[PDB]
């Protein structure tokens, strides 16, 4: 596979991902994703630890966001450190959603 | 334990007037 | 001169208006800012802690 | 030593609202005046001479 | 879902507060105030300003070259003799 | 024993929508915008009462009915420029609303979105049919120019203009009209209002995150009560200002002479908040290629949420969006300093090439954008 262009999809991956500032928040990639009834679902399905943390993560960026203050440095996301909790149960609802409509059709 | 909980310091906010934790408090009600 | 006042002869009344409408200003925004930060404050400093069971 | 000035203001009229209210209409009958008393002093001394009535004096009475 | 009583479903959080009465209403509006502040304009300053500046040339530039047509024409009366 | 405010169906009302309104305890100034348009549209009202006390509908005593009211009618004058200035900051409100949605993604409640719609026509609509009563030179040319634009029509055409002028010209039956339905929609606006609150408050106000906001809700009496109260002094600190030091800056001169059916004025420009859709016609040198197009444009605003293909409401968090957001920002001011200048070489070339941006941005870039941003976050 490519190397060069690779490395340069990977760094300037990392230079968008800091440029959002979620991480600057505490907040996982998983958190900012906007909220149809395929994520509700999702969230449902959820442990109730990784549940829990969610929420209180989701307390505080909005509790900094309340004074215009930021998180500091040493407490930033990190990109590498990241993990796609959320992604599994999500791609699951989506991949059910598909087979009742293309069963709905015919 | 509920017992470890503590208030953490709110001294860089408060009132010049309660800043210690040793003079009552009552007598500067009115006054605040 | 006399034209302008035949166009406007509201113009004395209307910068006196004005004048007192800033001084008044100038009390007041101070005013219910401070008052707007006083209700707020119990906001602006809250502070919060997470204690899962472990 | 003495006790304060506002700790005076808050026990005889801001402890309870009704003199509270009394207080706060007085206090705007006694501004109302100052204030306004103020600010058209200070306007006629922007612009001495120019405001008629500061011109009377040169034609009245006949 | 539209009560207090009943939004969501939180655990194992825990909040604390002061009374408006026990605490300034202007903590720190000098040494810890100003900065933020002006951390939140340097954290935005190239994602607009730029833009707008490219607006200000580009008003700039018509006006000159909307004038500058008025201008009379020295080659068209050099001929007209 | 309980409270009162839970029992009566009229506090049962208020207690919903003001006191115990739970609303997210983050939202940002922008949010104070949307009380101001109510309070400034009930200010409007009753400066138009006090005013139409005093004003004739007609075509041969209008000018002249105005001309009383600031020189005879006790505090006239203010009480016409507060009127005239209260209208530009109506519209400075209500272009900002809808920046606010459009920046973090509020239009994905459609209920609430398309009441807006309606809301912004019909206070279209009311502004411009005002701004003629006066019957000045501008009054009265401009509602000639923006009513012949109906003759572009297939067939039916010439029949709706006259049919809206009640004769062959504009003249008084096409004043006392426009008169009437000045002084009704307003009201009509009031109950449209009332829906767009109502669809609203089954599902809440949008954070700037755009994240549920369902752990950190709080009670609307005593917070947003004094911000709404702090906004609404500034807006009246502006108003007041603008009143009282400059009463005729965002107007025009020409509208203090008498209006001529025979009498043409050079430039004969509309007003500023309807200046960027007059471009966009211009640019465009068919009638019926402007009038669809100044109509494509307010329908852009009903397709946004169609467009919309990011997997996050807010673009706080997406930098790129962002910039495309203030580049058409800087290009409807390019639109509306357009509109103010006469049809000259660099203005309608200018004028087209924004026109076009304009269309190709929302259209186009906004979308594609939106999908290169989702490939970088590995979605
Ligand atoms: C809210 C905004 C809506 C405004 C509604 C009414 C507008 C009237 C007003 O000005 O006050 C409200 C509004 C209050 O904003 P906010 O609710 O506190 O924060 C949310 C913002 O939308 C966004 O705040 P943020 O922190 O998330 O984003 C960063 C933002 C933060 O903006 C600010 O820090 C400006 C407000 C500072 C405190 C204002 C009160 C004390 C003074 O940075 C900038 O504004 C800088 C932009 C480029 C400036 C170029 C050089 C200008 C000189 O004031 C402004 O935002 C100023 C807008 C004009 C630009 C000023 C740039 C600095 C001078
Ligand atoms: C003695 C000398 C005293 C000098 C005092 C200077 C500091 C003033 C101050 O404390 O401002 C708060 C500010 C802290 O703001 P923050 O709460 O951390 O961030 C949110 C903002 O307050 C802004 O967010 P906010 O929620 O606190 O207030 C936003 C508010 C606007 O908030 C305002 O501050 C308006 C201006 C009132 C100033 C009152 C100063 C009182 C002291 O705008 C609205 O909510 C209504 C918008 C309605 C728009 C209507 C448009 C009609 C057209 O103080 C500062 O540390 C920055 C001051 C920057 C001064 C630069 C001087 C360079 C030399
Ligand atoms: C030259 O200068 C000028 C301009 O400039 C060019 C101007 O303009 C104007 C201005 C004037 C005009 C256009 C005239 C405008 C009209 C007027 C003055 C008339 C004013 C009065 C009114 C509209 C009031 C009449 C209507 C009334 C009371 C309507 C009441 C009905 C309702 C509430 C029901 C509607 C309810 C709800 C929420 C909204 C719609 C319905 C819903 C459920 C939601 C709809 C959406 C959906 C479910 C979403 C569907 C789904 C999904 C994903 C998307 C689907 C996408 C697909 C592609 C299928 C002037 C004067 C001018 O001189
Ligand atoms: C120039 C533009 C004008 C301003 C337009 C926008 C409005 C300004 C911003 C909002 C200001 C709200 C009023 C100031 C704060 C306030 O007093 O809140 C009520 C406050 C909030 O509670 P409080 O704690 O401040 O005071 C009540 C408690 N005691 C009395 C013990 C101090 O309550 C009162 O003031 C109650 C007494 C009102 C008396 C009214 C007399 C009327 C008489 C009629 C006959
Ligand atoms: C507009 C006011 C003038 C520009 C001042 C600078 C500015 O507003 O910054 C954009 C601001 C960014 O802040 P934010 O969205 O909260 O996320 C990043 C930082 N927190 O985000 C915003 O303020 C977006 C505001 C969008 C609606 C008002 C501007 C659009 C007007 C369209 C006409
Ligand atoms: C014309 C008079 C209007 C009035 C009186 C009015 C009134 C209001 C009010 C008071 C709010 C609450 C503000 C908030 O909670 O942030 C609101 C919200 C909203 N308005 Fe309007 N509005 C008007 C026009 C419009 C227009 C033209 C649009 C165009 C889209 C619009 C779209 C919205 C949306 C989407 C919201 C919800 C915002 C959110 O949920 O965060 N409104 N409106
Ligand atoms: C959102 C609501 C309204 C808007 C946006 C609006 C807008 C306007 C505008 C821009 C003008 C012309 C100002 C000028 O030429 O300087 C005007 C004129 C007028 N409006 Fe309205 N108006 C509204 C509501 C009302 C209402 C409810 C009435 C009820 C009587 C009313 C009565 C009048 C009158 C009498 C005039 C004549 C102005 C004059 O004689 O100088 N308006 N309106």
């Amino acid at each position: 596979a490519v190397s060069a262009s690779g490395k340069w999809l990977d760094g300037i991956r990392k230079w968008y991902y800091n440029a959002a500032g979620f991480n600057k928040l505490g907040l996982m990639r998983d958190d900012t994703i906007y909220e149809d009834e395929d994520v509700k679902e999702a969230i449902r399905r959820l442990p109730e630890n990784l549940y829990n943390d969610r929420m209180f993560r989701i307390k505080r960026a909005l509790d900094l966001n309340l004074k215009h203050q930021i998180l500091p440095k040493e407490q930033w996301t990190k990109y590498e450190e990241e993990n796609f909790y959320l992604e599994p149960y999500l791609k699951e609802v989506i991949r059910e959603r598909k087979e009742r409509e293309e069963w709905a059709k015919k | 334990s509920h017992t470890d909980i503590k208030v953490p310091d709110f001294s860089e906010y408060r009132r010049l007037e309660v800043l210690d934790s040793t003079k009552s408090s009552r007598e500067s009600s009115e006054a605040r | 001169t006399f034209l302008r006042w035949a166009s406007e002869p509201e113009h004395d009344h209307r910068k006196r208006m004005g004048l007192k409408m800033l001084m008044m200003m100038a009390l007041l925004v101070p005013l219910v800012y401070t008052i707007k930060r006083h209700k707020w404050s119990v906001l602006k400093s809250r502070k919060l802690a997470y204690r899962p069971p472990k | 030593a003495a006790a304060t000035l506002t700790s005076k203001l808050y026990s005889l009229l801001f402890r309870r609202t009704s003199t509270f209210a009394l207080t706060i209409i007085v206090g705007v009958m006694f501004f109302e005046r100052a204030f306004d008393q103020g600010a058209d002093a200070i306007y006629d001394h922007i612009n001495e001479g120019k405001l008629w009535k500061h011109i009377k004096h040169k034609y009245e009475n006949k | 879902g539209r009560e207090f009583g009943n939004l969501t479903r939180m655990r194992h959080v825990i909040s604390y507060s002061l009374s408006p009465f026990e605490q300034r209403a202007y903590p720190h509006v000098f040494t810890k105030g100003i900065p933020n502040v002006l951390r939140r304009i340097r954290e935005s300053f190239f994602r607009v300003v730029p833009q707008f500046v490219v607006f200000y040339l580009i008003y700039t530039w018509g006006t000159e070259e909307f004038e500058r047509s008025k201008r009379k024409n020295p080659a068209a009366y050099e001929n007209d003799k | 024993m309980t409270p009162m405010r839970k029992t009566n169906p009229l506090m049962k009302l208020i207690n919903h929508s003001f006191i115990d309104l739970p609303t997210p305890s983050n939202i940002s100034a922008w949010w104070n915008f949307g009380s101001l348009l109510g309070a400034c549209l009930i200010l409007q009202i009753t400066t138009g009462l006090f005013l139409a006390m005093h004003y004739s509908p007609d075509a041969s005593t209008a000018f002249s009915s105005i001309a009383h009211i600031t020189r005879d009618v006790n505090y006239g004058w203010i009480i016409r420029y507060l009127h005239a200035n209260g209208a530009s900051m109506f519209f400075i409100c209500l272009f900002l609303h809808i920046g606010r949605g459009l920046y973090y993604g509020s239009f994905l409640y459609s209920e609430t979105w398309n009441i807006g719609i309606i809301l912004l026509l019909a206070t279209m609509a009311t502004a411009f049919m005002g701004y003629v009563l006066p019957w000045g030179q501008m009054s009265f040319w401009g509602a000639t120019v923006i009513t012949n634009l109906l003759s572009a029509i297939p067939y039916i055409g010439t029949d709706l203009v006259q049919w809206i002028w009640g004769g062959y010209s504009v003249d008084s039956p096409t004043l006392t009209r426009f008169f009437t339905f000045h002084f009704i929609l307003p009201f009509i606006i009031a109950a449209l209002a009332t829906l767009h609150l109502l669809f609203l408050h089954e599902t809440g106000s949008n954070n700037p995150l755009g994240i549920t906001s369902h752990s950190d809700k709080i009670t609307f009496h005593p917070y947003y009560t004094i911000k709404d109260a702090l906004g609404l002094l500034l807006f009246l600190l502006s108003l007041m200002t603008l009143t009282l030091f400059s009463p005729d800056l965002l107007g025009d001169p020409d509208n203090y002479t008498l209006a001529n059916p025979l009498n043409t004025p050079p430039h004969i420009k509309p007003e500023w908040y309807f200046l960027f859709a007059y471009t966009i016609l211009r640019s465009v040198p068919n009638k019926l290629g402007g009038v669809l197009a100044l109509l494509l444009s307010i329908l852009i605003l009903a397709m946004i949420p169609i467009l919309h293909m990011s997997k996050q409401q807010s673009m706080m968090f997406r930098p790129l969006s962002q910039s495309l957001y203030w580049l058409l920002a800087a290009d409807l001011l390019i639109l509306t300093w357009i509109g103010g200048q006469p049809v000259s070489y660099p203005f309608t070339i200018i004028g087209q090439v924004a026109s076009v941006l304009y269309f190709t941005t929302i259209l186009i870039l906004m979308p594609t954008i939106s999908l290169i941003e989702n490939k970088m976050l590995k979605w």
